[PDB]
RNA sequence: UCGAUGUCGGCUCGUCGCAUCCUGGGGCUGAAGAAGGUCCCAAGGGUUGGGCUGUUCGCCCAUUAAAGCGGCACGCGAGCU
RNA sequence: UCGCCUCCUAAAAGGUAACGGAGGCGCCCAAAGGUCCCCUCAGGCGGGACGGAAAUCCGCCGGAGAGCGCAAGGGUAGAAG
RNA sequence: GCUGACUGGGGCCUGUAGAGCACUGAUAGGGCUAGGGGGCCCACCAGCCUACCAAACCCUGUCAAACUCCGAAGGGUCCCAGGUGGAGCCUGGGAGUGAGGGCGCGAGCGAUAACGUCCGCGUCCGAGCGCGGGAACAACCGAGACCGCCAGCUAAGGCCCCCAAGUCUGGGCUAAGUGGUAAAGGAUGUGGCGCGGCGAAGACAGCCAGGAGGUUGGCUUAGAAGCAGCCAUCCUUUAAAGAGUGCGUAAUAGCUCACUGGUCGAGUGGCGCCGCGCCGAAAAUGAUCGGGGCUUAAGCCCAGCGCCGAAGCUGCGGGUCUGG
């Protein structure tokens, strides 16, 4: 209950620090598609548009404390959290739209988004991708 | 840092202990009336203030009385406190032992290094109101040879204390 | 190690289990098979 | 070994082991420590017996104290010689020890050790014993 | 116990006891096989002939699977020498 | 070893045991005795030609640790010295 | 002819248990410094100071049959009282007995051995081997037997049976026939307490997933990837990751891991107390708690009611010895 306030409180200064925050679910991914999904989303960003496979139970509060909702639909399982802080939110969500559609992944393994403050759907992870 | 004592009336001391309570006695120039508290409630406290801080009481009398042990009879055998004592704190300067805590890392350590802390407390007089807690020592130059003592230490403004000044306060001997 | 009047844990994988009416100890390498006697 | 250097009488009527301890019950020195539970006579040899083992478990480590001291003269008659006819000569020395009698105490020795030590340290000893640190050992103020 | 309970050794005849010398069993092992080493279970049945010494015991010779440790008034004299 | 004196043992009166623990006695002194008049230590720390670490000195602090023929012990400078 | 034992209060004698170091010694560690070798140095030898032995000084800690600044409880003695008992005091005639024993407590010897042995206090056997209890049993518990009764109540010890009297009543533990008798020392055996670590921002169990970078740093009389060995003792791509507890290799590759996403989605792990039970635990004709048998007992622990049971005490009668 010590670093739980060190990790969950480190999950909102970057939640309330963005303009393109995703959080799909990733399963069956080796040790080469992870340093390839962020080696490919930080060249048009640097040290800001990282690949965060965050926490799910630490999102029912890493989201309800700075006061929010419309989130009870995006991480009910092993969910991530693609937070974009630098560079127009159009080179980390296109460099994010072809990082699950380039190795034979079905284009339905993501769970919406909160890119700039206005809920997100399933035809918008393909919309702000092309 | 607070205790509630129950007025001892004068009912079999053995009882109390053979009860669950822990007998004792508070006093000072003016007072001296048999008392008691519970065993357990006690320790938790002791083990924290023991006698280098000030224990305040309350009693059924909603009276908070500032004190601190003059002693504690023990048990010789199967150690575990027996009696206890409480010095009703006045505004008059008083004989209390300041808790000592040495700082820094011993010179003679890389080289033989095993520090002996002779007496890590001390007979310091002072207005009970103003009682610094721990007193800053040193080792940034302490060798196996003789070792600092008496009055080669800091006397927080207001503190005069009674030593000699003589009592070697500490030193380091040879390992094995 | 096998039968001794002082049975203990020798290593880490050792488990003190008891049975039949005596303390026992099993482990990875039989080199520990302890049995109160 | 370990014993006086002097004496006022060589031979001394043995006596008994009653309760109490009269002394030593507290710390007064070290960082942790051992305490006798049962009353008895502890032979010098037994004293060093551990003494060593100690320093042993901790090669060039902390500083030891063996707060006890033998100085009663252990008496034995000659192998086989029969009754009466004067008192056997000395054999060795002992240190009467009434319970709650701290015996030794380490210091500066990482507890883990200080402890572990005071565990074997006692295995040489002929009675149970107890491990401790510093508590109600404060007879300062 | 002295108005007596015969005092070593052997011979003979045994019985017992496990702390096991074989033989049967087991686990380890610095156990490859073999052979052993150490610990447990276990007396059911076995546990040799001679040399010297009064000797018990030893110390040798030749074998043996093995040549075991004790108790039984250090068994056994109304049984013997 | 055998009579005798001291201490412990001996359990707060006395005494009280062992082939119990540890020492002495089988003498001395005509002054080492009566008495009356005088006097004060041992040590410690300074200070002192031979001078240990104590001789005999000088100056302080020091009531008894000196002495009292001898064993220990009781006692004692308000004197037994 | 009321002093006796015993008891109260008065007044004192005294040096044990204990405890304490003030005197005699023994003491573990510290600090301190008269001193001395030594050096700067010449000198009637001033002084400065020592990475040496140490007198004593005090500190912190204790020890003692023959130590006591200190000192109980107790015991003794004397005064005033209580105390009419096979108490005392006194005189005279007779004794026998002067090997003792056991048990408890205080001490020596002994090995804090012995149905050992020697002394003190007390008890008992002796001579109370008459009774009861204790399996049997002089001395452990009951208890003082003049004699009788086809009477009553208890004491110790008992209450299922042999074998008199609760398969009696409550509330706890025990699972080994422990009880129906051995220790140290070991252990996730149970029962009642304790303090901390962390969770419904879903922990430990559960399984599909990641275990990265500097990287493999050097000093080497072979070489250091976490993966023989020391100093410095952190940063990078991070959901999480060192120069990694190791199964696992010669340096390695890896099965996997501290650290972690999380499907699961409720409590959960390593430690201190007491009861109580387990292993430790081998002896010599045939076993055994006296026996048979006992498992919410016929045990063990705390309660409560009640009996059984003596030769002790009552009822009754008789015998008897002192006194009035």
């Amino acid at each position: 209950x010590x670093x739980x306030x060190x990790x969950x409180x480190x999950x909102x200064x970057x939640x309330x620090x963005x303009x393109x925050x995703x959080x799909x679910x990733x399963x069956x991914x080796x040790x080469x598609x992870x340093x390839x999904x962020x080696x490919x989303x930080x060249x048009x960003x640097x040290x800001x548009x990282x690949x965060x496979x965050x926490x799910x139970x630490x999102x029912x509060x890493x989201x309800x404390x700075x006061x929010x909702x419309x989130x009870x639909x995006x991480x009910x399982x092993x969910x991530x959290x693609l937070x974009x802080x630098x560079x127009x939110x159009x080179x980390x969500x296109x460099x994010x739209x072809x990082x699950x559609x380039x190795x034979x992944x079905x284009x339905x393994x993501x769970x919406x988004x909160x890119x700039x403050x206005x809920x997100x759907x399933x035809x918008x992870x393909x919309x702000x991708x092309x | 840092y607070r205790l509630k004592a129950y007025y001892r009336e004068g009912e079999k001391p053995s009882a109390l202990r053979r009860a669950g309570k822990l007998p004792g006695v508070m006093y000072n120039r003016h007072l001296n009336r048999k008392v008691y508290v519970d065993l357990v409630e006690f320790d938790k406290v002791f083990r924290q203030a023991s006698i280098h801080h000030v224990i305040v009481l309350e009693l059924p009398d909603g009276q908070s009385l500032p004190t601190l042990v003059r002693q504690v009879n023990l048990d010789k055998r199967r150690r575990r406190p027996e009696h206890v004592d409480f010095f009703v704190l006045s505004d008059e300067p008083v004989e209390m032992y300041v808790p000592l805590r040495f700082v820094g890392t011993p010179a003679g350590v890389r080289a033989g290094g095993v520090l002996q802390e002779i007496h890590r407390d001390i007979l310091v007089k002072v207005s009970p109101r103003n009682i610094p807690e721990f007193i800053e020592v040193d080792v940034s130059g302490l060798e196996i040879g003789d070792s600092l003592h008496a009055s080669d230490l800091k006397l927080p403004p207001g503190v005069e204390l009674a030593v000699s000044p003589e009592e070697t306060i500490a030193a380091v001997v040879p390992p094995e | 190690m096998k039968v001794r009047a002082s049975v203990k844990r020798i290593c880490d994988k050792c488990k003190v289990i008891r049975r039949h009416g005596r303390v026992y100890v099993i482990c990875e390498n039989p080199k520990h098979k302890q049995r109160q006697g | 070994m370990l014993m006086p250097r002097r004496m006022k009488y060589r031979k001394q009527q043995r006596g008994r082991l009653k309760g109490a301890t009269k002394g030593g019950d507290y710390v007064a020195f070290g960082d942790y420590g051992l305490v006798a539970l049962e009353p008895a006579w502890i032979t010098a040899q037994q004293i060093e017996a551990a003494r060593v083992a100690m320093v042993r478990h901790f090669r060039r480590g902390g500083k030891i104290f063996i707060r006890i001291f033998p100085d009663k003269p252990y008496t034995k008659k000659p192998l086989e010689v029969r009754m009466g006819k004067g008192k056997g000569n000395v054999e060795g020395y002992v240190a009467v020890v009434k319970p709650g009698r701290v015996m030794f105490e380490v210091a500066g020795v990482t507890e883990e050790q200080a402890m572990e030590a005071l565990r074997i340290a006692g295995h040489k000893l002929p009675i149970k014993t107890k491990i401790v640190r510093r508590d109600a050992y404060d007879e300062a103020q």
